């Protein structure tokens, strides 16, 4: 049966030449850092990516940061009901969470709320950060400085909530919107904050859709993330 | 227009739906046991297979 | 009028339960509680394939129970021989999401699909050497959940737009289009005529569908929750089905109700895969607890256990031949045991 | 009772040092990773040494008067030295493995794979092998042949301790002290910044890494510091000519820390105690 | 299969109170985790309340409360939502939605397209 030792031979080297370019490609692989952006359509998220940037089920951007690469996906041409798509998403790095703070009144801000506890408190991401970009803050602080729109009608707590004594407003700011601002953002944490797992944490970020800074943003965070991980597995953290 | 377009499509396929027979169930039951029994021969899992023709050994 | 074609649904549901009612003379278990029992079966990892960088979405026996295909979302679709484990090729993907995959009985083609909301069609055997896309299906409107060959110039696609569809390979376009779900479509199964088929859509219900007429023909409604895996019996006058609330059912097409049910009570993770043995005799179904267990299909007792995986398990399959069974699981890891 | 002392104290290492390389190879097959090497190369590294000692014991355990008593003595601490050498300079790789994965953890990716640790093990072998067997060649860290026993000293000049200890342990152990030092502060500006979120969070509605930086940092300490300390107070002052003696019951604790490098480095990790807690239930 | 039914609605004067109820079969009560939406006219669906599967937590929308009550009785599988105060605002349709899997804290069942899972829903109107 010398045929069959001669077709093992060619299956042999078949074999090598795979083995070789999957461990040139688990190479380049292990070496790219993927995101995932998320945020309702009616925020900014679409002037975010068009500044990162600067009938598909899913759209990709790809970027260089310090000879570093990101690859960042964002979810359009889908349905409204995510349970199912979602777990697809359980190896990526950080999760981009894009919500507008001036949103408050249907309710928006509780919706984001809502999808950002689901999200937080799913079964395949609890071991997935989360990056938070407060957009649109120029919005609400035009709103708050003289307006009708109280955020005690929607959220009653905020009557009864003081600035944290750690707070360090922008140089400029009247004291009613670094309240309203912390209000949001301690909004925010408090789902976060209440696992208590230390899998995973959050990343807060007041931001406008203008703001160049976003993207060294996301670079100094993914350090952190990467970081803290490693002083989980030495026992040092 | 179409929240009484979706109802009128249900209504029509339910009725088509119940325009179908039915079987007895201990007859279903009886064939699923003639056709298990009948091919229990020929079942390597059912059944240990000896490693002269086994291909994963 | 909604208030009145509502009314009138519900009375034609209440008639459709009592017309089903009236066949359910006797339960399975009763009559096939005098057939002996299968006993214990210890199946044993007679390989173990390596070479996935990411966890693994999907794999297709061959025709012939030596090839099989599997996919993962290192944007890699591996074509291994699982006698000798060689490696025989490796398709890169252009889209990263891949959630599902399916082998031609020709053993000439190739299919893949996922979030991309297109369906490709690999080539395996041009004369050049390389293989090729063949072809791109890029009509629907959600993610590609479950697609299987027909034959080599006829495809069906279910996809998360709740509808499905069948494709002719040559010309590119939708040749029929079955529409009737609520939810998601997550699974599908091929009868063994290729003249019907069947689906579980998140909803809770399983229907069947023809082919060539291009409509659905009978709805099954017996789960609480979305249902992720479907089997047609040997016969093809049953079928098999899992859902997320840990679960399995088994479904007879003539009597049009549920026959039994296959549970335990230590047991609250959902079923991802569903598949029958070549008698019909055994039911295999993979967990998200890491271990698949081996059901009696009659008697409804746990009968074996295979717990050689450490991450979930997303695909099974049994071959044509009643060989072996394989499994893929999120370690990237392929198990075939015998 | 030395004979069995040391015949309990080199059974020990061999046999935990043997079952913590099985768990490691077996979680090398299961799961990839280029850290898990470098763990079971100190798990060989720690048992050869023990069988190195068992070579030894022989000797002592009977009269050891020979003619070539000298041309065997040389080979035998020989291989104690290069193997001690062994189980020192792994650990100084796990070090810089793990400080330059939190320092700079987006190059740590980019440039490190097995053949990177593939290669740096070869090197610590071929390192390891020729340091100890060096005293062999020159002469300047041999001493003239006066009995027929083996002592470390009896063959080797104290001058070789105090190069060792002046070119060897030393700068390895400030280099551990600083890496070791430097990652607890950037370990609490991380601390620090979680600290500040709970608050917050909790208004709206530190002692680990100081304990586990001492362990690391101790027990590379407390292995052969008293052992070269000794050598080099004998080298400079002659006259304290009761050295031999304690170096005979002192040099223990360099191998002693044997007993410890398995149980710091591979039974504090999740991966490897579950690993042989699932092993051992098959066991049982 | 699964059926949800909600009863108790119609038109009340401002200021008054009002019990809604929801009525659960086809599957296992006591495994679900359970909420109250509402959806006004011109506007999407909202989340007005949600409750655990025993109860021990609860979870109310900051418009409602101080305001609304949600209990949920497994003896007999069903959801009472006691509502008092009205508002002209509060006009609206209110449905009782499930969450999708048992055994779980995770929820997506506030979906615009038809969710598969939700009864058809009661309506109340407050109004002089
Ligand atoms: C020389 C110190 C130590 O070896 C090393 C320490 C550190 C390093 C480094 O830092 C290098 C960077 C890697 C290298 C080698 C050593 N001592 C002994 C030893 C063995 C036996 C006796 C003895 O006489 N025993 C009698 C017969 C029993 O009563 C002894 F005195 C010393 N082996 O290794």
């Amino acid at each position: 049966t010398e045929d069959q030792r001669n077709e093992e031979k060619a299956q042999r080297e078949a074999n090598k030449k795979i083995e070789k370019q999957l461990q040139k490609d688990k190479q380049v692989y292990r070496a790219t850092h993927r995101l995932l952006l998320l945020g309702a359509g009616e925020s900014g998220k679409n002037t975010i990516v068009k500044q990162m940037r600067i009938t598909s089920g899913i759209f990709e951007t790809k970027f260089q940061v310090d000879k570093v690469n990101f690859h960042m996906f964002d979810v359009g041409a889908q349905r409204d009901e995510r349970r199912k798509w979602i777990q697809c998403f359980n190896d990526v790095t950080a999760i981009i969470f894009v919500v507008a703070s001036s949103s408050y009144n249907t309710n928006r801000l509780q919706a984001a709320l809502k999808l950002f506890d689901s999200i937080w408190n799913n079964k395949w991401l609890r071991d997935t950060s989360v990056i938070l970009f407060l957009n649109k803050q120029d919005l609400l602080a035009e709103k708050v400085l003289a307006g009708k729109s109280k955020i005690e009608d929607y959220f009653p707590e905020f009557a009864r909530y003081t600035t944290p004594e750690d707070a360090t407003p922008e140089p400029g700011e009247d004291p009613r919107v670094t309240r309203a601002k912390y209000f949001i953002r301690d909004e925010f944490l408090r789902i976060s904050t209440a696992s208590g797992d230390g899998r995973h944490y959050c990343y807060p970020h007041f931001t406008c859709a203008v703001d160049t800074e976003n993207i060294r943003r996301v670079f100094n965070d993914c350090r952190d993330i990467i970081q803290r991980m490693h002083l989980r597995q030495y026992e040092l953290l | 227009t179409a929240s009484i377009a979706q109802a009128r499509k249900l209504v029509e396929q339910l009725k088509m739906e119940a325009n179908i027979d039915r079987i007895k169930v201990s007859k279903a039951a009886a064939d699923l046991m003639a056709y298990c029994e009948a091919h229990a021969k020929e079942d390597p899992l059912l059944t240990p297979v000896p490693a002269s023709e086994n291909p994963f050994r | 009028e909604l208030d009145q074609l509502r009314q009138e649904a519900e009375q034609l549901k209440n008639q459709i339960r009592d017309a089903r009612k009236a066949c359910a003379d006797a339960t399975l278990s009763q009559i096939t509680n005098n057939i002996d029992p299968v006993g214990r079966i210890q199946m044993r990892t007679r390989r173990t394939l390596r070479g996935h960088l990411a966890k693994i979405y999907a794999m297709h026996w061959g025709t012939d129970s030596r090839l099989l295909v599997s996919a993962s979302q290192d944007g890699k679709l591996i074509i291994w021989d699982s006698y000798t484990t060689n490696k025989v090729h490796a398709i890169p993907l252009r889209s990263s999401w891949v959630m599902t995959c399916a082998y031609a009985p020709s053993g000439n083609y190739v299919a893949c699909g996922g979030l991309d909301n297109i369906c490709s069609i690999y080539n395996l055997k041009t004369r050049e050497g390389n293989v090729r896309v063949s072809r791109e299906l890029a009509g629907h409107t959600g993610y590609l959940s479950c697609c299987r060959f027909l034959d080599d110039n006829q495809i069906v696609t279910s996809s998360g737009d709740t509808t499905c569809a069948l494709w002719d390979i040559e010309t590119g376009q939708q040749t029929t289009t079955f529409t009737g779900h609520t939810g998601d479509v997550m699974s599908l199964s091929l009868a063994p005529d290729t003249r019907l088929f069947v689906s579980g859509a998140c909803d809770a219900s399983a229907k069947l569908w023809d082919v060539r007429e291009g409509m659905c023909r009978q709805t099954f409604t017996g789960h609480e929750s979305d249902i992720n895996a479907i089997c047609f019996f040997p016969n093809g006058n049953a079928f098999a089905t899992g859902s997320d609330d840990a679960t399995c059912r088994l479904f007879d097409l003539r009597a049009d109700q549920e026959l039994m049910t296959y549970s335990h009570d230590n047991i609250i993770c959902g079923i991802t895969s569903v598949s029958f043995s070549k008698s019909g005799r055994l039911l295999l179904a993979g967990y998200d607890d890491f271990n698949c267990n081996v059901w009696d299909a009659l008697k409804a007792d746990r009968a074996g256990v295979l717990a050689g995986h450490d991450n979930r398990v997303s695909c099974l399959g049994v071959t044509d031949d009643g060989m072996a069974v394989a499994t893929g699981s999120w370690d990237s890891f392929l198990k075939i045991w015998n | 009772s030395f004979g069995v002392i040391l015949a309990v104290l080199a059974s020990l290492i061999i046999a935990t040092n043997t079952l913590v390389a099985v768990a490691v190879l077996l979680l090398i097959h299961k799961n990839d990773g280029v850290s898990l090497c470098f763990t079971l190369n100190l798990a060989v590294a720690d048992t050869l040494i023990g069988v190195a000692i068992s070579g030894l014991l022989t000797d002592q355990l009977s009269s050891p008067s020979r003619p070539t008593q000298k041309t065997l003595c040389s080979l035998r601490m020989a291989f104690v030295t290069s193997s001690a050498a062994a189980s020192v300079l792994t650990v100084m790789l796990i070090t810089f493995d793990r400080y330059l994965a939190i320092k700079q953890p987006f190059r740590y990716l980019k440039i490190m794979s097995g053949f990177v640790a593939g290669a740096c093990i070869a090197g610590l072998w071929l390192v390891s092998y020729l340091i100890g067997f060096l005293p062999l060649g020159i002469p300047m860290f041999q001493q003239t042949a006066y009995k027929g026993q083996c002592s470390f000293f009896a063959v080797f000049h104290p001058h070789f301790v105090l190069t060792l200890s002046c070119v060897g342990f030393f700068p390895a152990m400030l280099l551990f002290v600083f890496f070791y030092c430097d990652m607890l502060k950037i370990a609490s500006m991380h601390s620090q910044q979680i600290r500040k979120m709970e608050h917050a969070g909790a208004m709206a509605g530190d002692f680990k890494a100081l304990r586990t930086v001492s362990v690391l940092i101790g027990s590379f300490a407390l292995s052969w510091t008293p052992f070269l300390i000794t050598g080099i107070v004998q080298v400079a002052c002659q006259e304290c000519h009761l050295y031999l003696v304690l170096e005979r019951y002192l040099w223990l604790l360099g191998v002693g820390n044997s007993l410890l490098n398995p149980l710091i480095y591979a039974y504090w990790q999740k991966e490897v105690r579950l690993q042989l807690y699932h092993m051992a239930l098959g066991v049982k | 299969q699964v059926q949800l039914q909600e009863s108790g609605g119609g038109l009340v004067q401002p200021g008054g109170s009002l019990r809604l109820s929801c009525a659960a079969s086809g599957f296992t009560f006591s495994n679900y985790k359970m909420n109250w939406v509402r959806q006004a006219p011109g506007k999407g669906l909202e989340w007005v309340s949600d409750i655990s599967q025993s109860g021990a937590s609860i979870s109310y929308t900051g418009s409602v409360k101080g305001r609304f009550t949600i209990s949920r009785d497994n003896a007999k599988n069903t959801l009472y939502l006691q509502m008092n105060s009205l508002k002209p605002e509060d006009t609206a349709v209110y449905y009782c939605a499930r969450c999708p899997a048992p055994f779980t804290r995770d929820c997506f069942d506030v979906t615009s397209t038809t969710y598969a899972y939700r009864g058809q829903g009661t309506q109340v109107t407050v109004s002089s």
